[PDB]
């Protein structure tokens, strides 16, 4: 369900990601993030289903990682990731 | 198996679509280059048969991939048309077409080699010599923004 997911806005510790969807059918997401490759650990947080964009703070600088958005429908989805280098 | 042959002729179309367009070919035709060079370790994984079978590592890094080059499918159309390429010289500094895309291409890429070597036991060669990929776009797009100013 959920489409085109890109770092909009991005500092050397934070991020901004946004991606399309029909966000009035959508419960909410689950934002996992984490470093890539390596069996490397990952956190997680939830965000409600009317919003398209997500901010993810306190990463380190320089470091390539992979962003993971799950969409959760209750009326009626496969996830989508990217990866960025901070 | 039906996903990794889309992969392969998803990148078969990008480059045969960049042989195509008429405005900034040299860009254009080192996009579809790239993708070719990441999409022959693919094609020998699936010269092998059905007994290579992709992990979830690999084919979330192949999904990751096929998501790039459906975005670089997009920016070959709307670059397809001379106004909207001259909308984008004209705004932008760097002049670089799909300096987004090939940024995302190089990380996948080295992503799918140690995939591809470690996990499936295939060899794979590197993808370009010469110079890096940051200062190949730039000369590309010095070249393209020169031919470009001269159509009349
Ligand atoms: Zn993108
Ligand atoms: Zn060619
Ligand atoms: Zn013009
Ligand atoms: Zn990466």
């Amino acid at each position: 369900v959920p489409t085109k997911l890109e770092v909009v806005a991005a500092t050397p510790t934070s991020l901004l990601i946004s991606w399309d969807a029909d966000t009035y059918y959508i419960w909410y997401y689950r934002i996992t993030y984490g470093e890539t490759g390596g069996n490397s650990p990952v956190q997680e947080f939830t965000v409600p289903g009317s919003s398209s964009t997500a901010t993810i703070s306190g990463l380190s600088p320089g470091v390539d990682y992979t962003i993971t958005v799950y969409a959760f429908s209750d009326y009626y989805s496969s996830p989508i990731s990217i990866n960025y280098r901070t | 198996s039906e996903n990794l042959k889309h992969i392969i002729t998803l990148g078969q179309v990008i480059h045969k679509r960049c042989e195509e367009m008429k405005y900034c070919k040299k860009q254009c035709r080192r996009l579809g280059h790239r993708v070719l060079g990441l999409i022959k370790p693919l094609e020998m994984l699936q010269d092998q048969g059905k007994r290579s079978v992709p992990s979830e590592k690999l084919t979330t890094a192949m999904n990751r991939f096929k998501a790039a080059l459906e975005e670089a499918n997009g920016e070959i159309e709307k670059f397809s048309n001379r106004s909207n390429i001259c909308r984008f010289l004209t705004a932008s500094q760097d002049k670089i077409l799909f300096k987004d895309v090939n940024r995302k291409l190089s990380d996948v890429w080295k992503e799918l080699s140690l995939l591809l070597q470690v996990e499936q036991r295939m060899p794979v060669s590197p993808i370009s010599q010469g110079a890096s990929w940051a200062q190949e776009d730039q000369q590309d797009a010095d070249e393209d923004r020169r031919a470009f100013q001269m159509l009349r």
